[PDB]
């Protein structure tokens, strides 16, 4: 089997995108944030607590396929350091008609201030490896585990777009939706994320550098964090580029025209737009843009989100050994 | 809206 669904960026900024996932019988239709930093499938839901609803929720006892399982509780917090937690069900998950049976949905008795004032985000959808999940004492499988068995390869390929839609496909390749040929890295699992080292940088039409950068390819983190060295030689390139401690992270005009940025992948190589870097003004209306590369050094992670995920055609290889594939697009 | 960082 296979499935197809567009995901969408929640804002001008492409902060975030979400994908409409189908869940229960007859089917709720939920806009979900896929992220391949985490492994928990958790919705909005009639638990949650009313103050802290503002979203589509889910109701488990509307659904005649929802069963409860019993005595499973989840806690998750997330590296912005907001929060949820609830109860389990199983129910029929579908995405752009890929069915699953049995999914563990996980539904918020609580949810962190932040998710309350997101209207457009009704849960997080995670793709991570299974052995981050959060369910106590048995942990869940993730959507994509319960699928593979089903899949007519047990792959899924991200394919997101700069301020404009994208897709999200199980399970088959799609070669019309990128240039030249694919390029495959091998991933470790030994922190359960899809953990990846890049073989280096360049900045604009400088020289590419090889060095290792050990990262994580995080669909659900809106920027792109590296270490600081690498971060100071690219803003070095941008004028009048500066940190900005009260903003917190590297400003710069907005009417410059920023240089690309190239990190490699084995011996290929993807370049990010100077333009996909131009995160936007740090308010409406200012001369000032923030910078969508990012140190990180406070995270104590490298990690490769949006920015430079939508600048390729991303494959998760989940076989027994996972690869990740990168191809220009 | 916020920037995301999705789990430690």
């Amino acid at each position: 089997s296979t499935g197809s669904a567009t995901t969408t960026p929640i804002d001008s900024l492409d902060d975030a995108y979400i994908t409409p996932v189908q869940i229960g019988t007859p089917a709720q239709t939920l806009n979900l944030d896929f992220d391949t930093g985490s492994s928990d499938l958790w919705v909005f839901s009639s638990e949650t607590t009313a103050s802290e609803v503002x979203q589509t929720i889910y109701t488990p006892s509307k659904s005649t396929t929802a069963k409860l399982l019993s005595g499973a509780t989840w806690s998750i917090s997330y590296g912005d350091g907001s929060s949820s937690s609830g109860d389990v069900y199983t129910d029929t998950v579908s995405v752009g008609g890929l069915t699953v049976t049995g999914q563990a949905v996980e539904s918020a008795k609580k949810v962190s201030s932040s998710f309350t004032e997101d209207s457009t985000i009704d849960g997080l959808l995670g793709l991570a490896f299974s052995t981050l999940n959060t369910v106590s004492p048995t942990q869940q499988k993730t959507f994509f585990d319960n699928a593979k068995a089903s899949l007519d390869s047990p792959v899924f390929t991200a394919d997101l777009g700069y301020h404009a839609p994208g897709t999200y496909n199980f399970g088959f390749i799609d070669t019309t939706a990128y240039t030249g040929s694919i390029t495959y890295t091998a991933v470790s699992t030994k922190q359960g994320f899809w953990e990846w080292t890049s073989t280096g940088y360049a900045v604009g039409s400088g020289t590419f550098k090889s060095t290792s950068i050990d990262g994580i390819a995080d669909t659900g983190t809106t920027l792109l964090y590296l270490p600081a060295t690498v971060v100071s030689a690219y803003w070095a390139q941008v004028s009048g580029a500066k940190s900005s401690s009260s903003v917190g992270g590297y400003v710069f005009p907005c009417s410059a025209t920023l240089p690309s940025f190239t990190f490699g992948v084995g011996s290929a190589r993807i370049v990010i737009p100077g333009d996909y870097i131009d995160f936007g003004p740090i308010s409406t209306g200012s001369s000032s843009c923030f910078g969508g590369i990012q140190s990180s050094a406070g995270i104590g992670i490298n990690i490769f989100g949006d920015v430079a995920l939508k600048a390729a055609f991303v494959v998760f290889n989940g076989a027994t050994t996972p690869t990740l594939g990168f191809a220009s697009k | 809206h916020s920037l995301f960082h999705x789990t430690p």
